[PDB]
């Protein structure tokens, strides 16, 4: 209603937590306004309520607050976001306020940002093949519409350029799939958490040059912004994405810049409240908290729209067994892992195919979708590359001159594979070009060693030469 | 009954006061909306309730009402070909009552009250009845569902209904004591259904995968564990077991995993064929789903609901296979609840009673004599997800001491796309010796000797790789090179299996026996030809290696001719090489 | 004979009973509820105001209104006899083979007294186990403690 209720009587302020005693009328999970003695208003959220006292976490910094003049007032019982179709082309901060100088959005609905779980009966299988233009992804780790495919990166590796290239080059192929239906371009929902100015200025220029800002909604939480605001931002972005996808039949692509910062923000609050930790001090419920973010993608039966997620996260000390990559890989449908060793040699994009994985590959490839020899070629490349890597390891112990011809063939295959298939630069490749290059590489090996490829496909496609394409 | 008010709300935990007289582990209704909760601690006038639904938006002062009964499931006809959530609510009717999202406070009956079933009686007035005895028979998808007396009911028959069509609410048998028996009954999930006598494990559980059926078998009443890191092959292995095993009824528990795999099972299964019935594959499957974004406290309930349903189908004389998608999420949920209780944690933060729950869960499996005199069995396969692939995880170590079989997966084999990626060096089975009389009767008289001969070659190859990594493969003698090459042939051709191929996805026992016989015959012939001075690198150029290397993809009904052709080609190769 | 009804706390395997200072430390007690079921337990801490009891089996169905606790024995004792040969027990002396219980010739505390080191003597006679690798190379002597170290699948 028009009424608002005031709460004085704060008894404890320290770090990100604030304590108020006679506040039994505050619902659990409600949003509050904290008013300073100078009139400044800061946000908050109730995380524990009792008839004795209540606990409120503060989004902004606690500078200038005091126990004599501060007051707390209720905003709403459930955290909600006002969403509209007018949001396309606007920029917002980490809590949904405009920062582009334009008037605020006139809401059409007010949706809870925590969301609701999708019914497993209401889902359907994602099967539409998406062509990203990168041979290491399209052929060996195929991405389909409705998948969660995070990128596992290091400290100095170019994950942002790969994400921008994917967003620039992604398209479906109606002619191969037989649908015949053209598409409108993807709408991009961009959520940044703790991003620096150097990366943000690159992303803004990349989106400006390709003309994608007219179809994009941006949520920006910079590195000098308060830390606790990072809890809200993925939920706001995914709420807007879900509304656009399942209410107006858009095809939404979601990019989350750094989940490591989100996990650090979660760990700070968890250690403030003294939860029981998991590995390396992170709270024990981090698997559940991450699950409510990733599981908001997919495809819904009877609806045209879809949500696709590309989270980006940095592995500390390039460790795959850190809790953040481990709990991320236990939820998502695969990952794309970059290699620092490939980056040192000048290969771009430095995607390492052995640790990479795509679970939904079998649905969107095969006869009548891309081509009948996709999966067997993908498997044969993996086996041959693994043998080449093992021979590389053995050479370092026994020396190169002791190799037989069979091992030298695999060594040269691995070298040519790295120098030609992975290393492609900024060029855009169709799936047919990638398959042609892959078949050209496999022609170096003897015909009798192609165990995983059927003999009819071998008779149909074997016998190419790589040098004719470039010379 | 007991009625109180909310005192404190914090996440999944609600503390209510005024609840004097409430009993431990009873079901409570929380708030004006009526969220389902369970009491786990009594302290003076207050009670501690864990809520099976999301608690956002609740306020202090809302009523709390205790039902006075523990968590129970409805057991009866109509459970096959359906999908249930963690506390047994049918999802396909929540889909009708709500949108595409799951909301709070939905009350649906587990069994349909409107469907009419064809009832056929067996008892007559004047009969003495006892718990476990059969009352009648109702057809269901080609099965004969038997209506059973509840295990604690005893009396004498007064009157029965004649043959006809009735719903599950219609009383069919009225006793002299005055109790009325319906087609269904309720049973607490934390109490094991009683049996008459446990039996010995003497019948193999056929999974269709060569390595598991041959090298690490599991009996019909056994238990197995499959641990491994993420992206190793647990889910695909369990779904292959659901597709191809010889169990009559399959129960699948999706504890804390992705919803896309449940959608895949819901879509793909109705198009398939039962290996032994001929009808649709979905007519024998029950799905209990509790995804990762669903509430945490419901993860514990889903396991008990699934094992209780599996035990119920055992009492009718069937053999049931139960698959638990991840038991590590159950332990994580127990750890999450323990943080609110402020208890002292054990190693890795788990509550100290974690090992008791897992031991009590695997204890329900086995082959029994039912109270009605029939013979049934339940076999449990449980997946474990260790953090970071650390096999010294407390859950893994607790599971390792009670399971009869252990199928360890490896990440290094999964990187190079070698599936099923079972780590041979760290896997074992304790059911191998007891199944030997069955193999001789049903497969071949010399099958255990062939299996042991294959194991000897694998062990010898494993003992020689410590030298190859030191001095290279080319420094060994001729016989050692032959052993290495035969081990590579075995690893590439026998153990490997593609679960997505049209033919290779399912392999019978006799086909595996034939492949082992071919491999051993080739090994003996090559060993004999080595003594004649023939070099090892000459032997591996023979065209008979292609015949062995592609015997996987031969169809089941075309294999007998291929086997006899390959056995003659083996003689045709080595008798003309030198 | 005496029964205590002052239960004040039930959580997990523990329960607190007020005004129970008469119970000795380590004593064995039985817990009776409203359904007539009897459970076992052990006193693990005694104080002036209450005692802490660790309960065998689950605590399902207990409540703070009707539960009562009585004393069974001051210390854990076992009845022993020469008729125990040929019997199976469940780990607390309850027979499980279906035969009638044995009559006790004596009742002894299961926590035994230490042996006096000056009363021992040197072991000097061997046991034939029937296994060559044990009898010949690692012979077992009467009075020895010789463990076997095994693995998961062995
Ligand atoms: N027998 C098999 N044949 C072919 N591919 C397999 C096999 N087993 C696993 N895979 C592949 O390995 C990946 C592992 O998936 P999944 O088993 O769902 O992960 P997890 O083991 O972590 O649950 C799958 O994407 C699948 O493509
Ligand atoms: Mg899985």
């Amino acid at each position: 209603d028009l009424l608002k209720k005031e709460y004085t009587g704060i008894t404890y302020i320290s770090g990100p937590l604030l304590f108020v005693e006679n506040a039994k009328d505050l619902a659990y999970g409600a949003i509050v306004d904290i008013k300073d003695g100078t009139g400044r208003v800061r946000g908050g959220q109730v995380i524990e309520v009792s008839e004795e006292y209540a606990v409120i976490q503060v989004f902004e910094e606690t500078t200038g607050l005091d126990l004599a003049t501060t007051s707390v007032s209720l905003v709403e019982d459930v955290a909600r976001l006002g969403v509209s179709k007018e949001m396309l082309g606007r920029r917002f901060n980490g809590i949904g306020k405009p920062i582009d100088g334009l008037p605020p959005i006139t809401p059409e609905k007010r949706l809870p940002i925590t969301g609701l779980p999708l019914n497993p009966v209401a889902r359907r299988k994602p099967e539409q093949f998406i062509q990203t233009g990168i041979s290491t992804i399209d052929v060996m780790n195929t991405l389909v519409r409705g998948q969660k495919l995070p990128i596992f990166s290091g400290s100095g590796l170019p994950a942002n350029e790969i994400a921008a290239q994917i967003a620039r080059q992604a398209t479906v192929r109606p002619d191969l799939s037989g649908e015949g239906e053209k598409e409108e371009p993807f709408a991009v929902v961009f959520a940044a958490m703790g991003i620096t100015q150097r990366e943000l200025s690159y992303f803004i220029q990349e989106f400006e040059r390709t003309g994608a800002l007219s179809r994009s909604v941006l949520f920006l939480n910079k590195a000098d912004d308060p830390t606790i605001e990072r809890i809200l931002t993925p939920r706001m972005a995914l709420t807007v994405a879900e509304y656009l996808a399942f209410e107006h039949d858009y095809h939404v692509l979601v990019i989350l810049t750094d989940m490591t910062n989100y996990c650090e923000a979660l760990r700070e609050i968890g250690a403030a409240r003294e939860e029981i930790p998991g590995r390396r001090g992170y709270p024990g419920y981090m698997y559940t908290d991450l699950a409510t973010i990733y599981e908001r993608a997919g495809v819904v039966e009877g609806k045209k729209g879809s949500v696709t997620q590309i989270p980006i996260l940095s592995m500390p000390d390039d460790d795959r067994t850190h809790p953040i990559p481990d709990l991320t890989g236990y939820i998502t449908e695969g990952q794309i892992q970059l290699s620092r060793e490939l980056h040192r040699k000048g290969i771009y994009p430095p995607i390492d195919p052995l640790p990479s994985l795509s679970r939904l590959m079998n649905n969107g490839v095969g006869k009548g979708k891309t081509r009948e020899d996709h999966k067997q070629v993908s498997d044969q490349l993996y086996s041959a590359y693994a043998n080449g890597v093992d021979i590389r390891k053995l050479v370092a112990i026994i020396g190169e001159d002791a190799l037989t011809e069979n091992d030298r063939r695999y060594l040269q295959f691995a070298d040519a594979f790295e120098r030609f298939f992975i290393n492609q630069g900024q060029q855009n490749r169709s799936i047919e070009e990638s398959l042609q290059i892959a078949w050209a590489l496999l022609s170096m090996l003897p015909q009798g060693e192609l165990k995983r490829i059927s003999k009819d496909h071998i008779g149909k496609y074997y016998g190419q030469k790589l040098e004719e394409i470039w010379g | 009954m007991i009625q109180g008010v909310i005192q404190k709300i914090a996440g999944p935990a609600v503390i209510a006061k005024g609840m004097l007289g409430a009993r431990m582990y009873d079901i409570c209704k929380v708030g004006e909306e009526g969220l389902v909760g369970e009491i786990i601690r009594l302290d003076g006038d207050t009670a501690f309730v864990q809520v099976y639904e999301d608690t956002s938006g609740l306020k202090v002062g809302e009523p709390v009402v205790s039902t006075g009964l523990p968590l129970a499931v409805e057991l009866g006809p109509g459970m096959l070909n359906g999908i249930y959530d963690g506390i047994q609510r049918p999802l396909e009717r929540i889909r009708e009552k709500t949108g595409i999202y799951i909301t709070r406070g939905v009350v649906v009956h587990a069994l349909d009250r409107e469907k009419k079933w064809a009832w056929t009686p067996m008892v007559k007035p004047g009969d003495e009845v006892r718990g476990g005895m059969v009352l009648g028979t109702v057809p269901e998808f080609g099965f004969t569902h038997k209506i059973l007396v509840p295990p604690d009911v005893r009396g004498r028959v007064k009157e029965v209904k004649p043959a006809g069509e009735y719903t599950v609410e219609e009383p069919v048998v009225v006793l002299e004591d005055g109790t009325e028996l319906k087609m269904y009954h309720t049973w607490p999930v934390r109490r094991a259904r009683p049996v008459q006598r446990k039996l010995d494990p003497n019948t193999p559980f056929l999974t269709g995968m060569r390595i598991l059926d041959v090298l690490f078998p599991v009996a019909m009443g056994g238990t197995a564990a499959i641990p491994g890191p993420f992206g190793s092959g647990k889910t695909v292995t369990q779904q292959s077991l659901a597709k191809w095993s010889n169990a009559d009824v399959v129960v699948y528990v999706g504890c804390g995993e992705r919803g896309n795999e449940m959608t895949d099972v819901l879509v793909e299964f109705p198009e398939l064929t039962d290996p032994k019935t001929g009808g649709p594959l979905m007519h024998r499957t029950v799905l209990i789903a509790n995804t990762s974004n669903m509430p945490v406290a419901a993860r514990e309930a889903s396991i008990y609901v699934g094992v209780t349903i599996a035990e119920y189908f055992r009492d009718q004389g069937f053999s049931v296979a139960l698959m638990a998608d991840s038991t590590s999420r159950w332990a994580e949920a127990l750890r999450e609840i323990s943080s609110r209780l402020e208890e002292m944690p054990a190693e890795e933060g788990y509550p100290p009673y974690l090992a008791a729950r897992l031991a009590a869960f695997y204890e329900r499996a086995g082959k029994v004599i039912t109270l009605g005199g029939e013979e049934g069995a339940v076999t449990i396969v449980g997946a474990v997800s260790p953090p970071g692939g650390d096999m010294s995880e407390p859950v893994t170590q607790s599971t390792l001491r009670i399971v009869g079989a252990f199928w360890r997966l490896d990440a290094s084999l999964a990187f190079r796309r070698h599936f099923p990626a079972i780590n041979w060096n760290g896997s074992y089975s304790l059911f191998t010796s007891a199944l030997d009389p069955w193999y001789r009767e049903n497969v071949a008289e010399d099958y255990p000797e062939l299996r042991d001969a294959i194991s000897e070659l694998l062990q010898r190859e494993a003992g020689l790789q410590e030298i190859v990594q030191l001095v290279g493969p080319d420094a060994l003698q001729d016989a050692e090179r032959l052993v290495i090459e035969v081990g590579r042939i075995i690893r590439e051709d026998f153990l490997q299996q593609n679960a997505y191929h049209e033919v290779d996805a399912y392999c019978s026992m006799k086909k595996a026996y034939g492949i082992m016989k071919m491999i051993l015959a080739f090994y003996k012939e090559a060993e004999a030809a080595i003594k004649r001075g023939v070099s090892i690198d000459e032997i591996l150029q023979l065209p008979v290696l292609e015949r062995i290397g592609r015997a996987r993809y031969v169809s089941e009904e075309e294999f007998p001719a291929y086997f006899e052709e390959a056995m003659k080609e083996i003689q045709g190769a080595f008798k003309a090489l030198a």
